[PDB]
């Protein structure tokens, strides 16, 4: 959408400073305990059975943080965010057949995890900044469906 | 919660409109996957994604069904739901969020239908009760 | 934005027949029953006790019949929904304090009591249009809202 | 509903973040405002809709306040927080949209504040209660 030039600054220290290894396993990690329907997307990844399980799921790790690194192209070009996730919206609905509702509930995972790591640093500012960004990539992620 | 009151709403509005089960369920299906496209993931391995369909018609019978018996287990949902709910839960693992996506179907149906006696005082009770169903059928999810 | 031609025509069509001195009234009675916490906006109206009196207030039927009309200038504006209501946005957000979640429960509301008129006429493709306006609409007026 | 172990993760949650129940308050309510600015509505009667505020910090001691209730309550949140619903009901007619909105920010706050205590399995259970309170709370609404 509209970005002013502090939401630009405020996403752009962010990913700069994301420890996407760190991020990635603990949000996609977070939503298939707290969210356990999201498991059925991950059918060959092994041991989804409990929380030490998923916590512990190589797949699981390596996938989130190939999840978050999805995002990148957003905040690399926030004026085209929408056309930015073309393929991927097509990806994620003729090929994966994923319910996009769970663009929002890994979304808030995302949040919830960035804001452990970054504790007082996630003010209000920042929480708002980054959850316009995450919800302008959620709409282009569900561009698609139809 | 259902108040008393909207217990007697509820069973009042399906005494008169059960008898038309299957064509609400049929209808409401109908409506879900081509006002919510996005709801037909969960049937993309059917060879009928559209409405009226045999499948359509098939898990539209059987929705109704689950509401026949919410109707009857209106007193607790909870319990004369739970083995519904694991069907949903652990098998079908199916987006909670897209409950109160049919349950507006589901109304919006019953009011193409029944428009006399879909008053404003059966809509709100039963709204409660599709939402009441709703959280019943999600209760072994997490 | 955008509209298939076939969507303008059934707006075109719904709003041809619409009744509004009888779907107005009935739909913001429906919401003030189904959705109490509406009737605080409406505390000069008089009576809101119960539903017969909301059934049967004047004040809210006048009120209901207004409110669709303001549905006008959308459909005239198919393609600039957001700018035709800025100021309406304004009005409900700044002068009434109206809090934006109730304008879907109301969309909601109108768009059942259409389909009780429309009746099997009332079709999935006809309500997905209607919908789509009606969501517009909606964005449209919490936008002023900060 | 909550579970045994639903009731357990919450309990042993708020006797360890207990301790900090009004810092929790102010700045959850603040990132209200903040972050969904249209929640102000209800405030307006306040020319003073900022974060930090006495009136903020007030009314956030008093949401925390009645969140220890909801554990005090936990297994009867419906019974335990009339009183709350009738508040906020009759009186303050809070969309109860605005709660699910409250309960993020609430998350959020817990989670910058306890990073080691907000595990993912404390979170679901949190959240689930969160739901219940939210549920709760709307029982005297319609
Ligand atoms: C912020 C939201 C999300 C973003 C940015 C995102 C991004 C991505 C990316 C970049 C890929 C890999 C593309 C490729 O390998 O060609 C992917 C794959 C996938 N995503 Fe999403 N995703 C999101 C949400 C979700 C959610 C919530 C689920 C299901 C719960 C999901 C399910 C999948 C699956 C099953 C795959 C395929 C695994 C593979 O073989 O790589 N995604 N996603
Ligand atoms: C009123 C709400 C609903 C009720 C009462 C209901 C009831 C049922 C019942 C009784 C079954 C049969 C399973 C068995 O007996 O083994 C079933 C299966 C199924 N349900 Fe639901 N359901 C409802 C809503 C939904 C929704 C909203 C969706 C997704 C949009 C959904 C997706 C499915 C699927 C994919 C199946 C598998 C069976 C098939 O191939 O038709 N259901 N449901
Ligand atoms: C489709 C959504 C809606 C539309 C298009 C709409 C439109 C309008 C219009 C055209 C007016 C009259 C302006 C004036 O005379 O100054 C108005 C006023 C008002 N609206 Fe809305 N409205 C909508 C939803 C709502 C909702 C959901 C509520 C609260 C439940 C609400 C509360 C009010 C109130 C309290 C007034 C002032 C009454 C008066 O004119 O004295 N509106 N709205
Ligand atoms: C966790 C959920 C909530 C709890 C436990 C809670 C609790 C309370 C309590 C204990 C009071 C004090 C009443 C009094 O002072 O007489 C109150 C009042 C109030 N609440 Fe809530 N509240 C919650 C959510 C909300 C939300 C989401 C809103 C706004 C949308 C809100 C708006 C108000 C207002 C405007 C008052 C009046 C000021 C006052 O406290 O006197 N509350 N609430």
């Amino acid at each position: 959408v509209e970005w002013t030039d502090k939401e630009r600054s405020i996403i752009s220290d962010i990913f700069s400073h994301m420890d996407y290894d760190d991020i990635g396993p603990k949000a996609l990690s977070r939503c298939l305990v707290v969210y356990p329907w999201t498991q059925r997307y991950f059918s060959g990844f092994g041991n989804l059975y409990n929380a030490e399980g998923i916590m512990s799921n190589a797949n699981v790790a390596a996938h989130g943080i190939k999840v978050l690194h999805g995002l990148d192209r957003g905040m690399k070009n926030m004026d085209n965010i929408a056309d930015a996730y073309t393929d991927l919206s097509t990806l994620h609905s003729e090929k994966l057949h994923v319910d996009p509702d769970n663009f929002k509930l890994l979304s808030d995972c995302i949040t919830i995890v960035l804001a452990a790591k970054m504790g007082h640093a996630f003010t209000a500012e920042t929480q708002g900044a980054f959850q316009k960004f995450l919800a302008a990539v959620v709409s282009a992620l569900g561009k698609q469906y139809h | 919660s259902l108040s008393d009151k909207d217990k007697a709403a509820v069973r009042a509005l399906w005494s008169k409109i059960g008898k038309s089960s299957d064509a609400i369920g049929n209808d409401a299906l109908s409506r879900m996957i081509v006002v919510y496209p996005q709801t037909k993931i969960y049937f993309s391995h059917w060879p009928d994604v559209t409405p009226g369909s045999p499948n359509i018609k098939a898990h539209g019978k059987k929705v109704m069904g689950g509401i026949a018996l919410a109707v009857s287990k209106i007193d607790d949902l909870k319990t004369g739901l739970m083995e519904l709910s694991e069907q949903h839960a652990y098998k079908l693992r199916v987006d909670p969020s897209n409950f109160k996506i049919l349950n507006h179907c589901i109304l919006v149906v019953i009011s193409t239908m029944f428009p006399k006696e879909f008053t404003p005082e059966a809509h709100v009770s039963l709204d409660k009760f599709l939402s009441g169903v709703a959280l019943a059928l999600a209760e072994r999810y997490r």
